[PDB]
RNA sequence: UUAG
């Protein structure tokens, strides 16, 4: 809608190639997964622990 | 309070420490080395100084960077971040100033403000500056709310707010520089009179 | 919609009675206004300065 | 790494400092007195230990 | 304002 506000994201990225400190690894893929799961939940379910 | 240490004081901010609100928006900096935090705090205090020295016009990001001396005007993204933070939280570019960057014709978001007192009016100007579509709903036939001035002829009498309670760290200090505010000091000389009408002796008061 | 996510707020509060450190004042009303203007803009226009 | 100092190590976290990510979610604490930050870091390190 |  022209002139509306767009605060939230929709497309998230995880995987081995998305983690700066642990690329090209299984544990790095693992951690990228946990990261976005937390970011998605933060953004859609709200982060109550930050108040 | 003088120089940049005073700009922080006048903005109700500690000049040698980052605040909770600043930590939230700059978590990278406050969790890191103390040297960087000093660089942040100087840019913050300096930018406030620039705005406070001339609050009658918009302080742009460009105008801020050129008024800065090295090494500080070298890290331009940090300066931009700090500027927008202050701009957004209303520490600079608030009130009534002559706009440099004109408003975008295309707006984003619609907000209804209920009441055009000072809190409503202040928020509206800010949201308008940020490019939002703002409309205020006011029950009275006037703005100001509990700021209610009686006028007849050139006589004036405030039935609402009347006193500015100090200018040291008061955002009304900035507003007074932007407005035709003719402030006047208050002689704290205050004689009493008992019900009978006779003045109260000095020593007793 | 049952089972949907509700991240954003809609009703904000300002005014003299909403500011802890400067209540019952004009400057306190003033500051409450600037606060919510920044919070509303943060939430609807997004805060680019936090990245 | 042993005790709570090791729980932090095993979680790739500094045991005596708050991280950028922690500062973001607990800005009240990190901007405040160092005593409180120690209380935070112990609870963090201790909770990690329990899980681990 | 048949809010965009
Ligand atoms: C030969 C080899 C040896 C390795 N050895 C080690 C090692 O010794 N130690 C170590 O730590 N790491 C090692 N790795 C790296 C590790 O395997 C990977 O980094 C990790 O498994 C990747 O996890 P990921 O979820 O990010 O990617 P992926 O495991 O590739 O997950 C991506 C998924 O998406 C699927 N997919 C692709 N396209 C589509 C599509 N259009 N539609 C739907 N699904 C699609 C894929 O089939 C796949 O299942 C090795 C990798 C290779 C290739
Ligand atoms: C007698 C008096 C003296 C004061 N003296 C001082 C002083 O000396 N120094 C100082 O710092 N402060 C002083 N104050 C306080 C100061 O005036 C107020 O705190 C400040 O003006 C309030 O700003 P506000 O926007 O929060 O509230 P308001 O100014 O009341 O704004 C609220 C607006 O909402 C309107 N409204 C109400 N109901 C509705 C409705 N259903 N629909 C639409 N609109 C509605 C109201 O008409 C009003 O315009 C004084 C207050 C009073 C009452």
């Amino acid at each position: 809608i022209p002139g509306a506000p767009q605060p939230i994201p929709r497309l998230f990225f995880a995987g081995e190639h998305t983690i700066r400190n642990y690329p090209a690894t299984v544990h790095g893929a693992l951690l990228s997964g946990l990261r976005e799961a937390g970011r998605i939940a933060d953004q859609f379910l709200g982060a109550m622990y930050t108040l | 309070p003088s120089g940049v240490e005073g700009a922080a004081f006048q903005s109700r901010l500690p000049h040698d420490r980052m605040t909770s609100q600043e930590a939230a928006c700059f978590p990278d900096i406050i969790s890191g080395p103390q040297q960087t935090q000093k660089v942040f705090l100087f840019i913050r205090n300096r930018t406030l100084q620039l705005w406070l020295d001339n609050p009658k016009i918009q302080l742009t990001f460009e105008a801020t960077l050129q008024q800065l001396e090295a090494p500080y005007n070298s890290d331009t993204v940090l300066v931009h971040r700090v500027h927008s933070y202050l701009e957004r939280h209303g520490l600079i570019n608030f009130g009534i100033y002559k706009r440099i960057k004109p408003l975008p014709t295309k707006k984003t978001g619609k907000v209804i403000i209920i009441g055009s007192g000072v809190s409503g009016l202040a928020a509206a100007r800010q949201l308008q500056s940020f490019g939002m579509d703002v409309t205020l709903l006011e029950a009275r036939d006037r703005v100001g709310g509990r700021v209610a001035t009686f006028r007849k002829g050139n006589y004036v009498a405030d039935l609402g707010a009347m006193v500015v309670t100090g200018l040291g760290g008061n955002p009304m200090a900035v507003v007074s520089k932007q407005v035709n505010m003719e402030l006047a000091k208050i002689k704290q000389k205050c004689p009493l009179y008992e019900a009978n009408g006779q003045a109260v002796p000095k020593e007793k008061d």
